[PDB]
């Protein structure tokens, strides 16, 4: 590649200029290194939390500016590094190559591209730890959005800046819940609507690189990589990389949302990020805290999540809605990281172990799941008309709560049980099948109006598909309006009732 | 065909790097490091005289 | 263009354009349709006339 030769010439010209203006005579020499942390002397005037460029090639952050020995973790493998190699002060706080161009590119810790697509343009390289907007530059969740999979989403919405959280066991596919959530950035984002745009940016904090390939392929095939920047941090990658990755995602979220367009984020498994912070603290010198994990686990978690918000029109009414994903062991809701985060995030969707093998590909514990904004910022289809359907969702969840071993006191309880159980067998939006703001209310409305409830529970698995297709090719005007008019009016309710009669008939 | 092209492009950079190893070995083997020492001295002198 | 030395994108597009009609449709129903229509229509007309006569009776 002659272009590779030109790139080599340009880079070596930059290197020759750097060497000519080295301005590095008293810069530090790495005294010792280990566990991705390097104890380095010198560097007498290094600004705190500024990347340090190391001779072995791998760089790293400088965390603890201790008296004399300034501690810089190594953001790369140690087999290259060695004691005494020169440490070059980058002179800048850790900043991430950020901007709209990164679209479809998988970037390393600070933003080094890793797919092999070459450079990606930048609209700003800001520090990895930005101060979040306060009170006045913040605002309410006045603009709703769609989670894509019905996924108990009309039940508990995910609105502008709704800092929702999740949980699950190993291989719980909560990652897949995230992926489906992202895929909904194709029914609005793939159009041309900024107001409908929610430019998602997933993360990859500590996952097997094979899983990374699976994510990339699933993004391309369903045509998601057009709208999702997936920052990557391999399990084979070094601990400082994984630790800094969530900060990089924060930077990308700032670069997007701060511009004034409504954007979204979904941090990957953040439990690995916590384990990385544990490595960074307990390995460098910092005494451990509660749950044997580093003391500032909450501090790091907040500084990640608290970056997300929904600013006001003063700041452009944009937002960076976030869906941080935490992992437990044994689906443990009661844990230091899990409970502490559930205090930080404004929404929770609990994924169990039984249901993960018991009855639902989604297996989202509807009763356990909750979001701190159900009314404000919910699908206007799911509330403005189906607000009674949301209260019915809560009521039927409470109903199924008591459905374990109680007798048959009456027929009312039994009818509620059968209808709600058909509804639950219905509501699981199949994997990678995001199709929502068209007949969301329909399930509960038909159950209370007795359209689907009269069908067999098992048969609903195809009856729903038939009803949807009938609404599509037969109730096309009414279904398209429910998509677009923004509400299911009493007249549209009557037309949908007619379409429901048609679906019941054929 | 496109995938074959992408793989051959990567093979090109890999072969370029492999020949760059021999190129670097030439730099030490040939005493152009003698011809490089004066250049290093001049560059460092200019750098120190910069400020 | 993404394939700089494909040397077959010309050939592939040539086959594609030359394979515009892989085959034809088959609307061979031209007398079977007529016979089915005749049988069905005569039978249904007999049924309808019988039903009307039963109504009158």
């Amino acid at each position: 590649k002659a272009q590779p030769t030109e790139v080599s010439s340009i880079l070596e010209e930059r290197i020759k200029g750097v060497s000519d203006e080295a301005n590095l005579n008293e810069t530090g020499r790495v005294l010792a290194v280990g566990d991705g942390i390097a104890r380095v002397f010198g560097l007498n005037n290094i600004q705190a939390e500024e990347l340090v460029e190391f001779s072995s090639g791998v760089k790293g952050m400088a965390l603890n500016l201790e008296p004399g020995q300034v501690g810089i973790v190594l953001f790369g493998s140690d087999r290259l590094v060695k004691e005494g190699e020169l440490v070059k002060r980058t002179g800048n706080i850790v900043d991430v190559p950020v901007g709209p161009g990164l679209l479809g590119r998988v970037v390393d810790a600070l933003g080094n591209p890793i797919d092999g697509k070459g450079p990606i343009d930048a609209a700003g390289r800001s520090r990895a730890q930005v101060k979040a907007p306060g009170i006045l530059p913040r605002r309410s969740v006045h603009e709703p959005v769609q989670t894509g999979l019905k996924a108990v989403d009309a039940l508990v919405p995910i609105g502008r800046g709704q800092r929702e959280l999740i949980i699950g066991d190993r291989q719980t596919g909560k990652t897949a819940v995230a992926l489906d959530t992202i895929l909904n950035q194709k029914r609005w984002n793939n159009g041309s609507d900024e107001s409908k745009k929610l430019y998602c940016v997933y993360v990859a904090v500590g996952q097997k690189r094979s899983t990374v390939a699976q994510l990339v392929q699933t993004l391309e095939q369903h045509d998601a990589m057009k709208y999702s920047i997936i920052v990557a941090a391999t399990a084979s990658e070094a601990a400082p990389l994984q630790y800094l990755a969530p900060f990089t995602a924060a930077s990308i979220g700032e670069w997007f949302r701060d511009n004034g367009k409504h954007a979204l984020i979904v941090y990957d498994d953040l439990s690995k990020q916590a384990v990385a912070y544990r490595q960074l603290s307990l390995l460098l010198r910092r005494p451990p805290g509660r749950e044997a994990y580093p003391g500032d686990v909450f501090y790091l978690h907040s500084r990640l999540l608290e970056r997300a918000a929904k600013l006001s029109e003063k700041e452009g009414s944009g937002s960076l809605t976030a869906l941080p994903v935490i992992e437990t062991q044994g689906g443990d809701v009661s844990a230091y990281i899990p409970t502490n985060v559930i205090s930080i995030t404004d929404g929770q969707i609990f994924l169990e172990a039984e249901l993960f093998y018991k009855g639902i590909r989604p297996a989202i514990n509807v009763g356990l799941s909750v979001s701190r904004v159900g009314s404000a910022a919910q699908v206007k289809a799911l509330k403005q008309v189906a607000g009674s359907l949301k209260l019915f969702l809560a009521q039927y969840r409470e109903v199924a709560a008591f459905a374990q071993f109680g007798s048959d006191l009456d027929a009312s309880t039994k009818q509620t049980l059968v209808r709600g159980e058909r509804l639950t067998q219905l509501l699981k939006q199949n994997q990678y099948s995001p199709l929502a703001t068209e007949e969301q209310v329909p399930l509960i409305y038909a159950g209370v109006n007795g359209h689907l409830d009269g069908i067999e529970l098992s048969r609903i698995g195809e009856f729903e598909s038939s009803f949807l297709s009938y609404l599509k090719s037969n109730h096309n005007e009414l279904l398209t309006e429910i998509r677009e008019k923004g509400e299911l009016s009493k007249e549209l309710l009557a037309s949908l009732k007619s379409a429901t009669e048609s679906f019941v008939a054929t | 065909w496109v995938r074959y092209e992408a793989s051959l492009r990567q093979l090109e950079q890999r072969q370029l790097a492999k020949s760059v190893i021999s190129r670097v070995q030439s730099e030490l083997g040939n005493p152009k490091f003698q011809e490089k020492v004066l250049q290093q001295s001049i560059s460092e002198i200019e750098q120190l005289l910069s400020k | 263009s993404v394939l700089k030395n494909t040397s077959v994108i010309d050939k592939i597009e040539s086959y594609v354009k030359q394979y515009k009609p892989v085959k034809i449709d088959a609307s061979k129903q031209l007398q079977v349709i007529e016979s089915f229509e005749k049988h069905a229509m005569t039978n249904a007309k007999e049924t309808e006339s019988l039903v009307s006569k039963e109504l009158k009776d």
